[PDB]
């Protein structure tokens, strides 16, 4: 159905911005320190959002989940 | 639909006890299921039963051990880790041999294929987590085992320094009472001095034998510390 | 029909008493009848022997142990998993053979095939079960004994703990009654408080050196609990 076809897409979604939102500040800053910021924030950031997209994929009998899973996962991932 | 219900419902638990429950109700239906399907499957020759078995073992034997390890995941202490590694253990063995038999016993390659890659990741998945339970528990009894000894023989040294500093000080008040008083002749008192030092001897000759003995318990530690972590 | 009849009613039994005597019930007779339909079959090279005893041993090996094995599921304590273990491996040994040999002896390609699925699910039960028993049994009796063995040397440690504060208070309650009464001299008193000091300093050499080897026995318990978790 739509709400986990949707879940996938919004999970990967808000962990990518603010991915891309806390690295791009760190990219931008000469500091040690807020790179590390970025760097532990993005963990928590993608970890979650992989672990709830991974699972909440395996759940279901179709290539429509997979596929969603696997792009939204290997695009947080890297 | 057993496996499919908890999976989905185990995947959103926060605490530690709904997803121990989880990791155990996966398994039990995963492993039974898997051995009864092939058990069934594997008295006849049909492709209907081989397919159906052989698909059906293969999605159902991987859910029940990746959502058992990825439930783990969040559980990374030995209570609930060995109950995953053991939990998937049952689950992979039943599932790589029903795989296996199944795939045998039909003539698709593109099956027996498939059922190969299934069986040696569910092998794999029950030989990681045996792996880093073990070493890594192991090695760590063997750290705080060696730690608590040497706090043991730490103690037991301390009390053999007391133990001759008391000796050394009943020494002093023994003689010097007699001495105050003139209560004993000097050969008395010499004959007390010899008794006297040789008590703190005997108890000297004695600390530094055991210190020695507490030294080798520990080799004898380390020597097995040394080899658990270089075999691995 | 024995095993079948043995088969359909013990699946419905609800205590350990009915189960146990299903297991050997199942285990006595697969096992007698395998070994003799092969022994028998094994003497002329006819296809009808060979056809009724592989199809009949495939099946009356694998239901025999898979009726025991799922008896056993309901009744996982050593007791009734070693009856099923063991029953499980008289019949799979005398299955895998009667079934190897038999079909060794027949032409037909398929029977060959279908026989070595038969022979490889029929020697893993036996030997699934084996190291699920032997391994874990033995570190239950490990864990056990090194505990049994801490209590028992917590006891020792404690009772030279109470042996050293008796010698400690006796020291003091044959001076104190002298010193009192005014029934010992000086000198006398001094002699008796190194003796007493020299039984309290004999006690407390040894209960260090007893706690010493006590370490030593746990660690050697350590040691052998360590290489069996290891190699399982």
């Amino acid at each position: 159905e739509e709400f986990m076809a949707r879940a996938i897409s919004a999970i990967a979604e808000l962990a990518k911005k603010a991915i891309e939102a806390i690295y791009r500040l760190a990219d931008n800053h000469t500091t040690d320190t807020f790179m590390a910021k970025a760097i532990e924030a993005i963990a928590e950031l993608a970890k979650e959002a992989i672990k709830a997209i991974a699972d909440l994929a395996k759940n279901h009998t179709t290539e429509e989940f997979m596929a969603r899973a696997i792009s939204a996962i290997a695009e947080l991932a890297r | 639909k057993a496996i499919d219900a908890i999976y989905r419902l185990a995947r959103n638990h926060t605490t530690d006890t709904f997803m121990a429950k989880a990791i155990e109700a996966i398994a039990e239906l995963a492993k039974e299921a898997i051995k009864a399907i092939a058990d069934l499957a594997k008295n006849h020759t049909t492709e209907d039963f081989m397919d159906e078995a052989i698909s059906a073992i293969a999605e159902l034997a991987r859910k029940a051990i990746e959502a058992i390890l990825r439930l783990a995941s969040n559980l990374t202490s030995e209570t609930y880790m060995r109950k995953a590694q053991e939990a998937i253990e049952k689950i992979a063995r039943t599932a790589e041999e029903a795989i296996r038999d199944l795939a045998r016993n039909l003539e698709d390659q593109e099956r027996r294929e498939r059922a190969k890659s299934a069986r040696d990741e569910i092998k794999r998945f029950a030989e990681d987590a045996r792996k880093k339970i073990e070493v890594l528990a192991l090695l760590k009894r063997s750290r705080e085992y060696l730690k608590k000894v040497a706090l043991i023989q730490l103690v037991i040294a301390f009390v053999f320094l007391i133990l001759l500093i008391l000796l050394s000080w009943r020494s002093e008040e023994l003689i010097r009472e007699l001495e105050e008083k003139g209560a004993a002749s000097e050969a008395e008192l010499a004959r007390m001095k010899q008794q006297h030092m040789t008590a703190y001897l005997q108890a000297a000759l004695t600390a530094w034998e055991i210190i020695s003995k507490s030294v080798i318990a520990l080799l004898l530690l380390q020597q097995n510390q040394l080899n658990l972590e270089l075999r691995h």
